[PDB]
């Protein structure tokens, strides 16, 4: 992922307040949907 | 990295000469409807990067 | 890059940088080139970092994404809705998707 996307999950955490392998998960289903794209 | 940044920047700049021209080519008004969002959605990405990254 | 992936992510970094506006003319885009997926995910990001979680809420209740489910759980939870969260956990349990089943095992966890 571009390094300033990667810079805003790494915020994930505490901008919502969730921790770790919230974040993870959905940085991985983030990456997966973007892995859909033809 | 500095390289990836000046590396996606060249790609958008590139995409986005290259449409102008393809948009001297003529066409009817639905192809300029698709070749417009597509301007505008590659200026906002490069505004979005130069702001953001610089 | 595939360049549909990089105006995608980019409008991404729009969304958590509060260039919204910028954002949305990338997911027309991506709209008129079917990346609907993306496009909701692109909205819900806006919304949600914007606080603007019951809006995020009920445009995700009206487009059914599997994968943006944990988006909408994370609405309930910054919004406080605990009846709704609880229900939505209870169903995505019962996902196949171990990516799924992370997510709920975590939300667990953030609610003990």
């Amino acid at each position: 992922l571009l390094a300033d996307l990667q810079h805003s999950i790494n915020k994930w955490s505490v901008i919502y307040n969730i921790n770790s392998t919230i974040v993870r998960s959905m940085k991985d289903l983030m990456q997966g949907i973007l892995q859909k794209f033809p | 990295n500095v390289e990836t940044v000046r590396s996606i920047t060249m790609q958008l700049e590139m995409a986005l000469t290259k449409l102008k021209k393809d948009m001297m080519r003529g066409g009817d008004a639905k192809q300029y409807q698709v070749w417009q969002r597509e301007s505008k959605a590659l200026e906002s990405a490069i505004a979005i990067i130069h702001y953001v990254a610089g | 890059y595939k360049l549909n992936v990089l105006l995608a992510e980019i409008a991404l970094i729009g969304t958590g940088n509060h260039y919204h506006e910028e954002a949305n003319c990338i997911a027309e885009w991506l709209h008129l080139k079917g990346e609907e997926e993306a496009v909701q995910l692109i909205r819900l990001s806006s919304l949600m970092n914007r606080g603007d979680y019951a809006s995020a809420l009920q445009q995700g209740n009206k487009l059914a994404y599997p994968d943006l489910e944990p988006w909408l759980a994370l609405c309930e939870y910054r919004l406080g809705l605990g009846s709704a969260l609880e229900s939505r956990l209870n169903r995505l349990a019962r996902s196949q998707d171990p990516r799924i089943q992370t997510f709920v095992n975590g939300m667990r966890e953030q609610l003990k």
